[PDB]
């Protein structure tokens, strides 16, 4: 079953079908947003790892935004 | 029993203290009521003429910075900090405040003081990465609007900023900061980042006094950001 599944960790989470079109489009166009930045940050700095900069980008949100907002990130809108 | 210039201390910022925030919440009387009341009226000045056996005492009392109030007779600068807690030179003392009319009335613990309000002088009552941090710190709180008790700041300033420039070129500064900070998150520590930090603190330290000895910035964020 799902929850299982999710409990393991192969997948994130488990939604519902009625939401999923508004879910996936915000969370989508910002995966995309993303994906443009490091490649930024790729060309400025060759030798860091897609996953270094994956925390990179993350600590560079959490500085900017704030550790009180940390959880926002798992907001897709804002 | 007390100590007279400590009287006169205890004295000041109490009496001080109590109006510095009443004055605050005498603002708030007139900002929810929506009197647009003068700047002036937020005392910082208390201005206390007490004398005690023929001398009288002439005194002003500034708020100096949110710990510290400083006690000033006729333009000296003696700084104490409070919370009652009272911090003095050699020790903390317990103080009590009777107030009257036009007498000032203090006990200290089981003790007993009094003195009649109806000379000249001042008190000598007085690392690097402390230093800047709380110079620094202590001078824009002086810029950010706090005020300032008397003229000797034009001299004070200029000490103080040659301190902080001198150690802002100072190449110790990283690792005075970095030895102390992490010297005091020592426990709940991953080995992989100790091992990472206590070797570069220690290199760093090994090339402080070079001419050219910059933080290895990149490296700690990157070690910090493959086992993130």
């Amino acid at each position: 079953t799902p929850g299982r599944m999710q409990e393991k960790g192969v997948i994130s989470d488990i939604l519902d079908w009625k939401t999923s079109r508004t879910f996936f489009y915000w969370r989508l166009r910002r995966l995309l947003l993303e994906d443009l930045v490091k490649k930024k940050i790729h060309n400025a700095n060759p030798e860091l790892t897609d996953g270094q900069i994956q925390a990179m980008l993350r600590r560079w949100f959490v500085e900017v935004e704030g550790t009180v907002k940390a959880y926002v990130w798992d907001n897709n809108k804002d | 029993r007390p100590d007279t210039m400590l009287g006169v201390v205890c004295g000041a910022l109490h009496v001080a203290d109590v109006s510095l925030r009443n004055s605050v919440s005498n603002f708030l009387h007139s900002l929810e009521r929506g009197q647009v009341l003068p700047a002036h009226t937020l005392l910082n000045t208390v201005d206390v003429e007490l004398i005690y056996e023929g001398v009288k005492y002439v005194l002003k009392v500034t708020r100096q910075s949110p710990n510290s109030y400083v006690v000033i007779m006729n333009g000296s600068c003696v700084e104490v900090d409070v919370h009652l807690l009272l911090s003095y030179d050699g020790s903390s003392y317990t103080t009590y405040m009777k107030e009257e009319v036009d007498r000032y009335r203090i006990t200290i613990g089981n003790k007993t003081c009094v003195f009649e309000k109806e000379h000249t002088g001042s008190l000598p009552r007085i690392k690097l990465h402390r230093v800047f941090h709380y110079v620094l710190d202590n001078l824009v709180n002086v810029m950010n609007g706090y005020c300032l008790p008397d003229p000797f700041f034009s001299s004070k300033v200029k000490d103080w900023v040659e301190r902080l420039m001198k150690t802002l070129r100072d190449p110790s500064l990283p690792l005075l900061e970095l030895q102390d900070i992490m010297t005091s998150v020592s426990g709940r520590i991953p080995p992989n980042v100790e091992k990472s930090i206590k070797k570069e603190m220690a290199q760093y330290a090994s090339n402080i006094t070079s001419v050219l000895c910059q933080f290895p910035s990149q490296q700690i964020a990157n070690i910090l950001d493959s086992h993130a």
